[PDB]
Formats: structure tokens, C-alpha cells, sequence
């Protein structure tokens, strides 16, 4: 299926064929015959694209994608060379400055280098009409995403899942903590960072814990 | 809509770059006051003052301005309720 990595395809064919994935799709392509809607459609399902599902060692969930021109690209807190990081990335880049030796701001806001490692950047919401926030909700994404976290929880084991500010918390209350490691914060949002994002740790506590299943850690600074 | 509400009381004429729904439990102790329900955050970056400017509001579909909040270089914040 179109835009959609095989690996991925493959595990999580029966959501495709259900009644409210099949009503997602035309309200989706409704909505396009009509506005502009973020990121294009074949974006939408980039975070299947840049690895394997297999190959998911840590997970990083979002809201919905950007609102604005050419932002949304279908990685959660990512942005298209060359838009500048927003604020919330603004904070993820200053925390990795402290927390990773070594990190540096790349000098732009895609963080393609970091799903092509494992690392599962996925908005629970995937798409967005044009300047308008969560005005795709409760249109079938939150069922489909809540279907890619359950497969994930089922199928893997030891993977680290990073939820940042309250709705991750909540979209994350199910993750089996037998099989997995969650660690939570506040939002980085300019709101909330100094407020727990700021040294929260994440990046390295997120190696620590796949060094004790033998798995080898992500670097933060291949972007 | 909402860059004209920033505008008319920043008199800074700005471009929203992201939109975070938090609880209100969430929002609460940095305001100093709990919403009715959810709030999105949709912040800007103010290039001239080096500042965050947030525009909290409802929920879409209403996104009903609730508080102004200009945020300093190290994190201190100006609340306006609207």
C-alpha cells in the first residue's frame, strides 16, 4: 500500500480493511478535496518509511502534525529542512545539549537521522487541515495509533517509550511495564520545559536502559 | 483568528508555530489558575525580544483565547488572563 513501508504493512493489515480505517481514509481525502492538509499525503506515513517495525527501539509520541506550511512531514516534534525548529524542538535540542556529550544543534529541525536509528517518532493524530490544531481529532487516528502502540507492546520486548506531557502519559497508560521501559516528563513546551523537560535525561536514560538488554544505543547526535 | 488576538495585545504581529494540548491539571500551577477543560498552547517566537509568546486557548473547534503568556530567555513568564 502506497506511502506505507512494507514491514510495517505487513503486521498491521487487519486495521486497514475495518470499517473506521475505511472512514478515516475518505474523511481524509475529503478534507483534501477541499483544503490543505498537513503533512502530504505521502508523508503521512514516513514513520514507517525510515526503519523497520522490528528494528523499533525507542518510541517518542506526539500530538498532531504541524499546522503550518511545509512543517508536518510525518515525524512527531520534526521539521523539513531548512524550517526552523519550533519551540517545543527548540527545548529537545537544548535538552540534548546537556544530557548527550558531544550533541550539537544541528543546524535544523529534521530528525530523520534519529527514525532511521529505531527510534519511532509517531504523532497519535497524523493529519491536520492547514492552520487549524488538533482539527483532525477523533477521526479514526487515535484508534489507528492506539493500534500501533498495543502491536508494539504485544509483539516487542525492552523497547523505551518516552512520553512527554500529559495526553502521552494517557495514550501510554496501557504499555505493558513487564516487556518495556516508559519514562515520562512534562511537555517540552516553553510552557511546562523548565517545569521537569529540562534535565529530564531522557536521551541517556533511554541508552542506559537498551544497554541492559544488550541492545545497542541510539546516537542522539546523528542528525 | 489567533495571531490577531496575539497582536492586539502584544502589538506583535507573529506567526503561531506549534499548537500542544495539555490538561488542565497540566496548565494550572504556571497560570495560577485551572481551565475549564484543555488548553492548546499555541506558541510564537518573538525574533526581536528573544520571547516566547503563547496564546492559550479552548479546544478546536471553539479555541476560545483563555490566557497570554510572554516568556523570557531563562524561562520567566508575563500572564495576562483574557
Amino acid at each position: 500500500m502506497e506511502f506505507f513501508g512494507e514491514t510495517w504493512r505487513r503486521e498491521l493489515a487487519a486495521e486497514f480493511e475495518k470499517p473506521y480505517f475505511k472512514q478515516l481514509m475518505s474523511f481524509v481525502a475529503d478534507e483534501r478535496s477541499r483544503h490543505t492538509v498537513y503533512p502530504p499525503a505521502d508523508q503521512v506515513y514516513s514513520w514507517t518509511e525510515m526503519c523497520d517495525i522490528q528494528d523499533v527501539k525507542v518510541v517518542i509520541l506526539g500530538q498532531d502534525p504541524y499546522h503550518g506550511p511545509n512543517q508536518a512531514h510525518g515525524l512527531c516534534f520534526s521539521v523539513q529542512k531548512p524550517v526552523p525548529p519550533p519551540p517545543s524542538l527548540v527545548n529537545i535540542y537544548k535538552e540534548l545539549c546537556t544530557d548527550i556529550d558531544g550533541f550539537k544543534h544541528p543546524g535544523h529541525g529534521d530528525l530523520s537521522g534519529w527514525a532511521k536509528q529505531g527510534v519511532l517518532l509517531l504523532n497519535a493524530v497524523l493529519t491536520v487541515r492547514a492552520h487549524q490544531a488538533n482539527s483532525h481529532k477523533d477521526r479514526g487516528w487515535e484508534t489507528f495509533t492506539d493500534a500501533v502502540i498495543k502491536w508494539l507492546s504485544v509483539n516487542r520486548e525492552g523497547v523505551v517509550f518516552l512520553l512527554w506531557g500529559s495526553y502521552a502519559h494517557k495514550k501510554g497508560a496501557t504499555i505493558d511495564r513487564k516487556r518495556h521501559h516508559v519514562l515520562q516528563a512534562v511537555h517540552p513546551s516553553p510552557l511546562s520545559a523548565h517545569r521537569g523537560f529540562l534535565g529530564c535525561k531522557h536521551f541517556s536514560k533511554a541508552n542506559g536502559l537498551l544497554k541492559l538488554s544488550g541492545t545497542e544505543p541510539i546516537n542522539w547526535r546523528a542528525l | 483568528n489567533l495571531s490577531d488576538i496575539i497582536e492586539k495585545e502584544t502589538g506583535k504581529q507573529l506567526v503561531i508555530q506549534e499548537s500542544i494540548l495539555m490538561l488542565p491539571e497540566e496548565v494550572e500551577e504556571v497560570i495560577g489558575n485551572k481551565p475549564e477543560s484543555d488548553i492548546l498552547v499555541h506558541t510564537a517566537y518573538d525574533e526581536s525580544t528573544d520571547e516566547n509568546v503563547m496564546l492559550l486557548t479552548s479546544d478546536a473547534p471553539e479555541y476560545k483565547p483563555w490566557a497570554l503568556v510572554i516568556q523570557d530567555s531563562n524561562g520567566e513568564n508575563k500572564i495576562k488572563m483574557l
